[PDB]
């Protein structure tokens, strides 16, 4: 636990992400609106015990001091290359290591956020290796991760 | 920068226990634990005459407790998940 002058600045930043309404605290109603914007669904009890585990003085709310002091401890980060292949494995229908282009193609333009056609073609680009309308996404995924 | 990597969780499940109803829940549920481990231990291997309705009791009360325990131990890699979350939004103000 040692942050920068630079990781103090910008986690000021950070700290508005959460901050809804400006006022210098967050509190159990802000982290909800902004986990569901994350796509997650914790419960009241949830929330509470997110501000609680982060609040020194017990007032009930975050303040920049407060989460500053817990981003401190959890500066550690590490590589994300096995959860992206099993995110790929979902697609994988035959379950033998390969996603066609043309499957590629469909899940990327169909589900989730999308992209556009010309927006597969880059990455199908980049992830056929071998040139042979497939992909090995164990392969791809440790390109990208490299 | 970060590129891909994200927060790394905990070795092991370790917190959250401030939540103090979850603590509740550990404490109560571990002692059951310890409660119906020896009570289905003594009616199987210290008596003389095995009562299996005794034992079916125990093992009910056993299972729950067992299982009360694995709830708390998921709820709080939820906790600690959803904690991970935030701290990843927050990391993103380093790039
Ligand atoms: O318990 C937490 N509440 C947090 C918050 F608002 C922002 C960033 C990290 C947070 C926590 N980590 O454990
Ligand atoms: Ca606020
Ligand atoms: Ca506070």
């Amino acid at each position: 636990a040692a942050l920068t002058e630079e990781q103090i600045a910008e986690f000021k930043e950070a700290f508005s992400l959460f901050d809804k309404d400006g006022d210098g605290t967050i509190t159990t109603k802000e982290l909800g609106t902004v986990m569901r914007s994350l796509g997650q669904n914790p419960t009241e009890a949830e929330l509470q015990d997110m501000i609680n585990e982060v609040d020194a003085d017990g007032n009930g709310t975050i303040d920049f001091p407060e989460f500053l002091t817990m981003m401190a401890r959890k500066m550690k980060d590490t590589d994300s290359e096995e959860e992206i292949r099993e995110a790929f494995r979902v697609f994988d229908k035959d379950g033998n290591g390969y996603i066609s282009a043309a499957e590629l193609r469909h899940v990327m333009t169909n589900l989730g956020e999308k992209l556009t056609d010309e927006e597969v073609d880059e990455m199908i680009r980049e992830a056929d290796i071998d040139g042979d309308g497939q992909v090995n996404y164990e392969e791809f995924v440790q390109m990208m991760t490299a | 920068g970060r590129k891909l990597e994200l927060t790394k969780a905990e070795k092991h499940v370790h917190a959250f226990m401030m939540d103090t109803q979850l603590t509740k829940r550990v404490k109560n549920a571990a002692a059951n634990v310890l409660r119906e481990t020896w009570l289905i231990y003594k009616n199987t291997k210290l008596v003389k005459k095995i009562d299996h309705a005794k034992v079916r009791k125990h093992q009910r009360k056993f299972l729950q407790a067992i299982h009360q325990l694995r709830s708390v131990k998921m709820e709080q890699r939820k906790l600690n998940d959803q904690a991970n979350t935030l701290v990843d939004l927050a990391k993103t103000q380093l790039e």
